[PDB]
RNA sequence: GGCGGGCCUGAGGCGGCGGGGGCGACGGGCGGAACUUAAGCAUAUCAGUACGCCCCGGAGGAGAAACCAACCGGGAUUCCCC
RNA sequence: CGAAGGGAGGCGCGGCCCUUCCAAGGCUAAAUACGCCCCGGGACCGAUAGCGGACCAAGUAGCGCGAGCGAACGGUGAAAA
RNA sequence: CCACGCGCCGCGGCGAGCCCGAGGGAGCCCCCGCGGCGGAGCGAGCGCGAGACGCCCCGGGCCCGCCAUGCCCCUGCGGGCG
RNA sequence: ACAGCGUCGCGAGGGCCGCACCCGGCGCUGGCGCGACGUGAUUUCUGCCCAGUGCCACGACCGUCACCGUGAAGCGAUCCGC
């Protein structure tokens, strides 16, 4: 176990010090991305995932993504962005 | 204003535009010597992030570092000893190619002081880093308080003492907290303190 | 002795005894160190003769459920606590209060502790300005040691009514305590049994 | 344990070539604009003996097209070259023993020496005593010419490559028996330190892999694998066949 | 002290005792040899102080 | 194809200023053993030691948390006690 | 091979949280360490000891091609009378 | 021989306590001064948790934990009792 | 050791060696050459044996035999194929 057993672990009152506010890229950063993607285009690996999203399918797309990106959480999100381009292309 | 955009395009290195630009550059850098002086920082945005300012006394030098693993210096390949020290070519070096780059220019120009280095290009056999060196006796550098610290005697040949950014990473200093507790003052200094037998007068 | 019943020694073998870095640290300089630190302390005191050598530091609960009852001195007062007294961090440092933005009170009771400490210090402090005022400065008296030293009060017995107290405690408190402790294990095992029951028909 | 004599030969400390008093590097004249579009006159000033080579080298003096000088080039001397002979080099060069002309130009069946493996290599094949290369055929479409090297093996060479008409002099030298150990000592003084040769089965176990036992025997098959490590390759290497059989033309 | 010199036991067979001897053949590096290290050299690691309650 | 300028890369020369080498310690970076212990000996241990090389400074390194924790919680680093 | 909100929470993996922080740029005094050298003290050794070396000339005289090695040697008397 | 670790013995102080730790006190052998160790064990662990005798010793008996077993019942794979 | 005698590899985009690496030697060489080995001038001859062990074969392509890469399955670590 990693917490003592106290029936009433609340002699003091917490200060609710925390912030839901999460780092947001903002339209300032988003505008840069739109202008940069406009000219530079997608990456060769990312382009391949877009084809798989319309062909071999999502398990295959995630497998290709995970190998390249290296994190399941990152891979799923990259897949989600590439999916919005590919599916709505 | 322009910098937040250049940064995004340098993140997209595998883009067609930058793949052409980098193939023209690796070509030139294979054509030139290992360390050559650059008039402008090739990447101004990355240099400014690492501390370059366009004032007299700040110099940029581009260095070529051979890619690959390490071969132990040995005669006829034979390392005489316990079998755990037998390997001669499989070992990989402890200091990064970025760290090696700064320590090369440090010997070539021992008068100048290296603030930081950055990645400029790479092909199969070599990697190119650009190092920011500062002249510590320049009139402009000496009277500018932001970079006066490099003019201080302790900050001399930091490349050699691993005080540079890449040298610290190799010493494990970049990471703190658990898992880096036994490598803080130094890996040797921690070792001496942890291994010291303190004979107290009342003990 | 020679074999027989001896617990095995867990002292590590000496290293670097003949060659290498000195792994023996002698303490014959210890008495001399004491005189040195006092002499450095005396010299520093004179440099700021009216001001105390130690800055005001905050009372802070000692960490862990082991020492959670007691309080010790921390690096600096939180911005919220200084705001409660009404002092900005820079103004507070001039008065002598160390400020730590990193610290978060973690309670409303912690803030009250320190705000009261800050309030008392403000009364105890006297700001000698007016350019040079030598006569007031001569009798200023420098505070010596830690400022407002933290006091940890000992437990004192109190009087309570068994009848009212028996109202909060359930009868058979042990059953209530042992049930709460094992609820997770009891609940998981009974879910494990529900799956087995579901997986029979 | 010790490094074998083959391993020690690579370093070159005492096993290097004795290049003292060697006349120079015998090579064909450089391909240039005058050779490509015409002929370059030469005269044979002198035929001399190189210390290492058993073949005579000839100092032929051609005019310097670049300057006002007369260039001196050391050539392998094909048999019959005479002091005073005029030699012509180029695409339009004639067909007399001595002339250097593109291999394609030379007719099939001629004996040619100092042939170039690839054009403008300034000399590569058939440059030893009495060794000639025969022109076998000329592929007009591929501009490739087949030639029989003095080993018998046939190689295809670009017709653009140059060669000298004739068979190298000093031919029939091997025919004479050396006869004495002394005429051998005097022979390799000019070349490297590669004589006298000690048989490995005479050397102790530590010096040579054949080594030494109570009786002088190799003790293992002389034939050694192609992938033998540097110190291991001492016996006959990659031997397809061994022994004196006869009828080996098949 | 006594370790500063370089002495090696000459060895058996030379009719001399096997104790480290210098170039000259002078006995060295032993508690019994003149100029040798003391067998157990005094050190400051000793406890010079005794605790009292 | 010749000719003037601007830029951008490069050369040769002059000045002004700096670098180099030294100290049996401490301090940082790197390369790196073996004897030894295991009652043998390979992993291990010795030892992240000797030694080699390379940099400082009066100290050096470290240093203001992509920290620890799990609480009636602390709060840069360094040294000490445990 | 390569991201984007990421890091961590001392048993990996995929979810769901909860606490905590912001890497890939830089500076910073103090408390700490320590030899030569100088100063002072010692339950230290007393000339085969104590540094190799107390001797006006010790890393000296000598030795080894060289790297390197490496000694011996204190005392007249109060006054040289 | 010395240092450190261990086992046991003898002594001295104090006793459910005990303790020149580092340190700090115009303080020198004086003063103040935490951990630690002991006072509870046992079970891999979740966890649970000793009184019944007794000059002393020694066995016996019981109690606590761990491994079972069978009963009873609340705040239930929980509790209690054998 | 030697002359003599055979066997062996190699046509330079190559062989055989040196070699922490950068780079070298043979080689200012080129098959009447260079390296590797045996036997040891003549005179006279060298038989039989490819089982085994070597060696050699775009000599094959069966059976085996890796990384990758690519199939399925999975929440993914992964796991089975090919």
């Amino acid at each position: 176990p990693g917490k003592v057993f106290n029936l009433k672990k609340g002699g003091a009152v917490v200060r609710i010090v925390r912030k839901k506010e999460e780092r947001k890229t903002k339209p300032h950063q988003e505008f840069v991305k739109s202008i940069i993607q406009e000219c530079t285009g997608m990456a060769p690996y990312e382009m391949h995932i877009i084809e798989l999203l319309r062909m071999n399918k999502d398990r295959h797309a995630l497998r290709y993504a995970k190998k390249r990106l290296g994190n399941i959480k990152r891979a799923k999100a990259k897949r989600d962005q590439l999916s919005v381009y590919a599916r709505n292309i | 204003g322009a910098y937040k955009y250049v940064q995004e395009l340098w993140r997209k290195k595998q883009s067609e535009a930058l793949h052409y630009l980098f193939r023209l550059r690796t070509w030139e850098y294979r054509q030139l010597n290992a360390i050559k002086r650059c008039s402008h920082p090739t990447r101004p945005e990355k240099a400014r992030r690492l501390g370059y300012k366009a004032k007299r006394g700040y110099v940029v030098y581009r260095v070529r570092v051979r890619r690959g693993g390490r071969k132990r210096q040995c005669v006829h390949g034979i390392s005489y000893g316990k079998p755990r020290n037998i390997g001669i070519v499989g070992l990989k070096p402890s200091r990064s190619l970025r760290a090696l780059a700064e320590q090369k220019v440090g010997r070539r120009l021992p008068s100048l002081r290296v603030l930081n280095s950055y990645w400029v290009a790479q092909d199969g056999s070599y990697k190119w880093y650009e190092v920011i060196l500062i002249d510590p006796f320049h009139p402009w550098i000496r009277n500018d308080p932001k970079i006066n610290w490099i003019c201080n005697p302790v900050m001399k040949r930091r490349e050699c003492r691993g005080l540079t950014s890449a040298g610290r990473k190799a010493r494990g200093l970049h990471n703190k907290g658990i898992g880096a507790m036994k490598l803080r003052p130094s890996k040797r200094a921690a070792w001496k303190r942890n291994h010291t037998r303190s004979l107290r007068r009342y003990r | 002795a020679m074999g027989r019943n001896v617990a095995f020694s867990n002292m590590r073998r000496y290293k670097c005894t003949n060659k290498g870095p000195n792994l023996i640290k002698n303490w014959f300089n210890q008495p001399a160190r004491k005189i040195r630190r006092r002499q450095t302390r005396l010299q520093k005191a004179k440099a700021i003769f009216p001001c105390p050598l130690q800055k005001l530091r905050p009372s802070v609960t000692r960490c862990s459920q082991k020492f959670n009852l007691t309080q010790r001195i921390g690096r600096g007062f939180t911005l919220r606590e200084l705001q409660g007294v009404g002092l900005s961090a820079g103004k507070a440092r001039q008065i002598g209060i160390a400020v730590d933005p990193r610290r978060k009170n973690k309670s409303e009771e912690s803030v009250a502790r320190n705000v009261a400490r800050l309030k008392e210090y403000l009364s105890k402090v006297t700001i000698f300005s007016k350019q040079a005022k030598p006569e007031e400065i001569q009798q200023a008296i420098q505070h010596q040691g830690v400022v407002m030293p933290v006091v940890n009060p000992k437990p004192v017995i109190t009087t309570g009514s068994i009848a009212e107290a028996k109202k909060e405690v359930p009868e058979n408190l042990f059953m209530y305590l042992r049930n709460a402790r094992t609820a997770r294990n009891r609940a998981r095992l009974a879910k494990r049994d529900a799956e087995r029951e579901a997986a029979a028909k | 344990g010790r490094r074998i004599r083959v391993q020690r030969k690579g370093a070159g400390s005492v096993f290097r070539a004795h290049v003292a008093r060697r006349l120079g590097a015998a090579k064909l004249r450089a391909n240039d604009f005058a050779e490509r579009t015409g002929s370059v006159r030469g005269v044979v000033k002198a035929i001399l003996h190189d210390r290492g080579r058993g073949a005579p080298l000839a100092r032929v003096q051609f005019p310097n097209m670049r300057g006002e000088g007369r260039v001196n080039e050391l050539f392998i001397a094909p048999e019959g070259m005479y002091t005073g002979q005029e030699v012509f080099s180029g695409n339009k060069a004639t067909l007399h023993i001595g002339n250097i002309l593109p291999v394609g130009n030379i007719p099939e069946g001629t004996y040619v020496c100092n042939v170039e493996e690839k054009p403008m290599d300034r000399g590569c094949l058939a440059r030893a005593s009495g060794t000639y290369c025969l022109v076998v055929a000329h592929n007009m479409e591929t501009n490739k010419t087949r030639i029989r090297l003095p080993s018998g093996q046939k190689k295809l060479i670009s017709s653009k490559a140059r060669a000298m008409i004739g068979l190298v002099a000093g031919g029939g030298r091997t025919d004479k028996p050396l006869l004495k150990a002394g005429n051998a000592y005097h022979k390799y003084k000019a070349k490297r330190n590669c004589w006298p040769v000690v048989r490995g089965v005479a050397m102790n176990p530590v010096d040579h892999p054949h080594g030494g036992g109570n009786h002088q025997h190799i003790g293992v098959s002389s034939c050694v694998p192609r992938n033998a490590v540097p110190g291991q390759k001492v016996g006959l290497i990659a031997a397809r066949r061994t022994g004196c059989s006869g009828g080996k033309r098949r | 002290a006594g370790v500063q010199c370089t002495a090696h036991s000459w060895g058996p067979g030379r009719a001399v005792a096997r104790l480290p001897r210098k170039h000259g053949g002078i006995g060295a590096y032993a508690n019994f040899a003149r100029g040798g290290h003391m067998a157990h050299p005094t050190t400051v690691i000793r406890r010079w102080c005794r605790k009292v309650n």
